[PDB]
């Protein structure tokens, strides 16, 4: 709905969602254009936050502006950041391995104080990478995405603990700011108040308070009610600002002469001279709200105010006093609480914009250091910002960020959804966050503030559960970086349509209703007792007068990928989590059938994932061809959209884009104009609608295994194209030059047949494991030839041609056609890395079909490998003769608590055969609440159940009992949802009816051909002489410690000796074993390994005489 | 889903225990007991409700019901999973460990 060419997909939504789904890639695009200062963000600020522009780069330049020397005679202020046009379009950068960037121009200005000048220029600062339209950076030629990170927001954290030795509440504060220092005001076991400043041996308050300009009389003046502070005043043990600050300098700076002026200046230097202390905009707003110091005052002065220090002390001592609220003079009062390190009022989103700003700052500070050092060395009346600015540091910083960083990951793009979900990802395990070992187990739980700001379902199921999540559907990131959330404002018991966004703090302040509540078509609630959420996550039945906010819609708590699971509310959270994590692993099939039963998020997840061409402005198509669509935009202009037929993804999968329009169709702006890899008419389609029956059949579908018809293989229903890339470089060598040439030393003309002339294969040659994709010959020089080899060479008339062969050969088990060959060479001026005269990449590709061991899964977590692909005749067929296509198992359904698949099954059948609500006697109560034009449906008619307002079970029962017959008079599936299957193998009918239906299942990217592996003898490691590791090489499987225990427990000594001596390390023993096997002799007695001789020489190298004496 | 039968007598059981939950909440609202004791009372009342719903569910099903046939065979799955499939989920834990 609301998309011009929308598949007419009838929804079961009883409710009516007011707000549209937002610009699902705004968390990336808006952040980046905030960094730049695009006119888009300028107008967005004009709307909301028009106080002033902060252009990211701009803020960095202003804060740095100016670079003043110590003598204060010369100043430099780089200012006014500017961007040129991208050096190259996207596709060219992606093909030629260029980073998609654009230059930075900045007006530098150098000013001499004593004589008086300004030296203004336009300094090239560096080639800055640019976000594409899809929210990705093409850095280095790949497609990297910067994942948003969650980190603790700067601010004041008032927290308290208990002391089991005393049983007293001990309150405390920390003000951890950006680029500043740590400070702690604590209340200890006694009734005193430690003021530990910068990590070293506590302090009583009075020292600072006098050093802060507050006399003991003033201390009483403000802290009179504070009996604890009054007691600490009695305990002060010291009085006087000068003496107190002097003792400060003496202690905090241990042993430093406590001269007054250095101490006075040090107080500022650490806390008020902002060059060594800067709590940022985010922290400043946070603390302002906490202490309520200011409201309409612009967010500025990003440095500490002592006014806030004394307010912190007062708030802390009143918190220990047990007060409810506190009024600070000069500000509106605030309530008195503690803070948590999960509540999203204390964890913020350092989006891509802020991360790049921080890295640019790390660059700019180095630049400033170098600039000022050189300025001091440079002679005056001769220099200019061109001669001062070194732009190496900024380029180095940006490069080391985008490349070689934890938070800039290859966009996992198996299916479009995996793309749109690798964006919108929240990752707490980043530089500046926490490691997977320092991860407090309290950071992975779903604190009740996550509702509407982070999906509780979707997280990786590995050792990352909770550290990586994904944003909600409707979430929106505050300028400061706090995850806002839309709610509906209910006033005077009247629900309005004025959507208002709230952060977690105002979520705690106010009280929130539910969207599935009886609104009486006027904004009015119906029943007074209403479900509602209180501050601490509590759930309560408030009378319907104190509700001031209501949820915008159901399925607000949930991510993008999980919102695509029909009947989610029936599935358990474990299997729904699995379903969401495997809905991103489907592969693009060759046919891409839309799901028969789905949610509303199949269309909005494709038109916003970027893998579907979109008609920019209305027009009429003229030339629709498999490569280009020409649209005639009404007012004169024409535009040719170009496809990407058979383009390799970042995980080897196809990326075709075929058009869906005809030469006479009229299109509107924002319409789907061409499907992508996984799409059909614009609706995300990751798999196929396969007929499924739920009997356990002959033990082949035993313990999650799945059987298939041979129809799926034959008719190419499940079939994924995989395009693999191979690459050989003609690097220079000392002995000579490696030449990619057809001729190769021993290679005969038979194998050579494929190679054309340059050395590359011809587009289309069916290569198989061992073929010569690229023929490259490397100089070797003269080496001795064994007498025997010389004899053979002469007898058979073959000379040496010392130049040795190192041609590229297709890896084991990587057959297929050669889609295309790309040759980069230095002669063509291609900018290959130094030493590479030629780098050729060959794109082989295979049409992998479904196979025993391939992993298939539904949308409900019900994964499983393919146990056996049965022929079509030994498959339980219906009374109509139609065979079922897969057969799941029954025992996996009840104990995994995911009966969603069953409901999806039944509804699926209903949607295939089409129903006709028997409303001749009026609409039955079963459909009394069902929308119109659902009273009847057509065969193969598409339906949708939104997530949390889907098909009430009663609706499914009635629909299942109201299906129309196929072609004869034959209702194959009775009211119960089951059918009488005939055994295709034996012949007799099954004695009990069986559940059948149409379930939408996917093909996961865990194919067997990527997993099967074998080694008899292959490469060997270097330092130690073990077999190597991984499928890229041959390698073996780690016969680890636990397996050694297992075979010690059996008592198998000879096998253990084998596997640890003459299969891994016994260097002289391996060749003897191979020779004895070939000659057919007893396998030789094993020897000492090569890990009890390296040890011996190390111990005779650490000067510990380790010796072996039998006696 | 025609084979997952709900217990007819669930709504009456839930009303009977909802009255007791309401009364406990009222005795808390009138200050007769502190915050923890009412939580404990509600926990016990809803445990009783879970037991009663499970019992009614168990006595409702036939023996040839495939779900209960799978369970009482000892093939797989305890009875609680049947109780959660049909009937009542019951008490669900805190992130900290409480109910």
């Amino acid at each position: 709905n609301s998309v011009p060419g929308a598949p007419n997909r009838v929804s079961f939504a009883k409710l009516r969602e007011p707000l549209e789904v937002p610009g699902l890639l705004d968390v990336q695009t808006d952040s980046f254009e905030w960094l730049i200062g695009s006119p888009r963000w300028r107008e967005s600020a004009a709307e909301r936050g028009d106080v002033n522009p902060v252009g990211g780069l701009e803020e960095v330049l202003y804060e740095l502006s100016p670079i003043e020397d110590f003598s204060g005679s010369m100043s430099l202020s780089f200012s006014d950041p500017r961007f040129d046009d991208v050096k190259a379009p996207v596709d060219e950068c992606k093909d030629k391995d260029m980073t998609y960037a654009a230059p930075l121009f900045v007006t530098a200005e150098f000013i001499n104080n004593n004589t008086g000048e300004i030296k203004s220029q336009t300094v090239f600062m560096g080639d800055f990478p640019m976000m594409t339209e899809k929210g990705t950076f093409i850095i280095n030629g790949t497609e990297r995405v910067v994942v948003s990170q969650l980190v603790r927001s700067p601010g004041v954290y008032f927290d308290e603990t208990i002391d089991k030795s005393t049983d007293k509440t001990l309150h405390s504060v920390k003000v951890i700011p950006s680029r500043g220092a740590w400070l702690e005001f604590d209340v200890d076991k006694r009734d005193t108040v430690g003021v530990r400043i910068d990590r070293k041996r506590r302090q009583p308050v009075t020292v600072l308070l006098k050093a802060l300009g507050w006399t003991s009389e003033q201390i009483v003046e403000r802290f009179g009610f504070s009996e604890i502070m009054r007691s600490t005043l009695e305990k002060d043990n010291t009085v006087g600002t000068d003496e107190a600050l002097l003792d400060i300098y003496r202690k905090l700076r241990p042993g430093e002469p406590p001269t007054k002026e250095s101490a006075q200046t040090l107080l500022e230097n650490l806390f008020f001279k902002e060059k060594r202390y800067d709590l940022a905009r985010v922290g400043r707003y946070k603390v302002n709200k906490k202490l309520g110091l200011h409201v309409g005052e612009p967010i500025t002065s990003s440095t500490l105010t002592e006014e806030d220090v004394v307010a912190t002390i007062e708030y802390l001592v009143r918190l220990h006093e047990g007060q409810t609220t506190m009024t600070v003079p000069g500000g509106v009062e605030v309530p008195v609480e503690t803070d948590d390190i999960d509540h999203f009022g204390n964890r913020r989103l350092r989006t891509v914009g802020e991360l790049i700003q921080n890295q640019i700052r790390v660059g700019m500070s180095r630049m400033e250091r170098v600039v000022r050092e050189r300025m001091t060395t440079q002679d005056v009346e001769a220099i200019t910002p061109q001669t001062l600015i070194n732009i190496r540091p900024v380029v180095a910083a940006i490069k080391e960020f985008f490349g070689t960083s934890q938070l800039s990951q290859f966009m996992d793009q198996n299916n479009p959804l995996s793309g749109l979900t690798h964006k919108r990802r929240l990752s707490a395990l980043g530089p500046g966050g926490l490691s997977r070992e320092r991860a407090g187990l309290e950071v992975r739980d779903v604190h009740p503030s996550h509702y509407g700001r982070m999906c509780p379902i979707e997280t990786p199921e590995g050792p990352n559960i909770g550290l990586i999540g994904s944003l909600s559907v409707y979430a929106r990131v505050n300028p400061f970086g706090f995850i806002e959330t839309p709610y509906r404002k209910v006033v005077d018991g009247v629900v309005s349509d004025e959507i208002v966004y709230l952060t977690a703090d105002e979520e705690d302040r106010h009280v929130v209703a539910q969207a599935n509540s009886p609104i009486d078509a006027d904004g009015r609630f119906v029943e007074p007792r209403v479900l509602v959420r209180r501050k601490a996550g509590e759930v309560e039945y408030v009378p319907s007068s104190e509700v001031d906010y209501m949820d915008v819609s159901p399925r607000q708590m949930v991510s993008v990928a999980t919102a695509m699971i029909p009947f989610l509310e029936h599935d358990d959270a474990n299997r729904a989590l699995m379903g969401a994590n495997m809905q991103r692993q489907a592969v693009p099939l060759v046919r891409s059938e839309a799901p028969l039963v789905g949610t509303g998020m199949e269309l909005r997840a494709a038109i916003d994932a970027g893998d579907v061409v979109v008609a920019e402005e209305s027009g009429v198509i003229e030339e629709v061809s498999a490569d280009y669509i020409t649209v005639m935009h009404d007012n004169g202009t024409r535009r040719t959209y170009r496809m990407r037929k058979f383009a390799r993804s970042n995980h080897g999968t196809c990326a075709n884009q075929c058009p869906i329009v005809d030469a006479g169709d009229r299109v509107e702006a924002g319409q789907v104009i061409a499907d992508g890899p996984c799409t059909d008419d614009g609706e995300m389609a990751l798999g196929k609608n396969l007929l499924v029956a739920i009997m356990p059949w002959e033990g082949h579908n035993y313990e999650d295994a799945i059987i298939l018809s041979n129809r799926l293989v034959e008719e190419d229903v499940l079939t994924s194209i995989h395009i693999e890339e191979h690459e050989i470089d003609a690097r220079d060598t000392k002995l000579g030059a490696e030449e990619i040439t057809r001729d190769i030393p021993n290679i005969s003309d038979e194998v050579l047949a494929d190679l054309d002339e340059r050395g590359i294969v011809r587009i289309g040659a069916e290569v198989r494991d061992g073929d010569i994709l690229v023929g490259k010959v490397t100089p070797k020089g003269e080496t001795e030839l064994t007498p025997e080899e010389r004899l053979l060479r002469a007898i058979f008339g073959e000379k040496a041609r010392e130049v040795r062969d190192t041609s590229l050969k297709v890896p084991h088990g990587e057959s297929g056609k050669v889609i295309g060959i790309r040759v980069f060479s230095r002669e063509d001026e291609d900018e290959l890395p130094a030493g590479v005269n030629e780098l050729v990449r060959v794109y082989v590709a295979q049409k992998r079909k479904i196979s025993d061991g391939d992993k298939l899964a539904g949308r409900h977590g019900n994964k499983g490998v393919i146990g056996k692909i049965l022929p079509v005749e030994d498959m339980p067929f219906l009374a109509d003769g139609t065979p079922v296509d897969i057969i799941l198992n029954t025992h996996g359904v009840p104990r995994r608590m995911n009966i969603g698949q069953i409901l999806e099954t039944h509804l699926g059948w209903c949607a295939h055969s089409g129903w006709k609500v028997d409303a001749a006697k009026g609409v039955p109560d079963w459909a009394a609440r069902l929308p119109d034009e659902l009273l009847e449906a057509q065969p193969n008619a598409i339906v949708s159940t939104p997530v949390f307002d889907g098909a009430q079970e009663a609706e499914l029962q009635g629909l299942l009992s109201c299906t129309l017959p196929n072609r004869d008079g034959d209702v194959l599936v009775d009211a119960d949802g089951k059918a009488m299957l005939f055994d295709g193998r034996s012949g007799e009918p099954f004695p009990y009816p069986v559940t059948v239906g149409y379930m939408y299942i996917m093909k996961l990217h865990h194919l067997v051909d990527d997993k099967i592996h074998a080694r008899s003898t292959g490469p060997y490691s270097m330092i130690t002489q073990q077999p190597l590791g991984g499928k890229a090489q041959f390698g073996g499987q780690r016969f680890g410690e636990m397996e050694c225990w297992a075979m010690q427990a059996y008592g198998a000594a000879y096998t253990l000796q084998e596997l640890l001596t003459i299969k891994s390390d016994d260097t002289v023993g391996r060749v003897k074993v191979y020779e004895a096997i070939v000659k057919g002799e007893n396998i030789p007695e094993p020897g000492i390994p090569e890990s009890f001789k390296v040890l011996l020489k190390e111990l005779q190298s650490l000067c510990l005489n380790v010796e072996v004496l039998s006696s | 889903m025609a084979d997952v039968l709900v217990p007819p007598r669930k709504k009456e059981i839930l009303d009977h225990y909802e009255e007791r939950a309401d009364k406990v909440e009222k005795q808390f609202q009138r200050g007769a007991l502190n915050h923890d004791e009412r939580n404990e009372a509600l926990v016990e009342i809803w445990k009783e409700a879970t037991d009663e719903v499970g019992q009614a569910l168990r006595e409702h099903y036939p023996d040839d019901n495939p779900i209960i046939t799978i369970v009482d065979s000892g093939a797989t799955g305890n009875f609680t999973q049947t109780r959660t499939l049909a009937g009542m989920k019951g008490l669900v834990t805190n992130p900290k460990g409480e109910f």
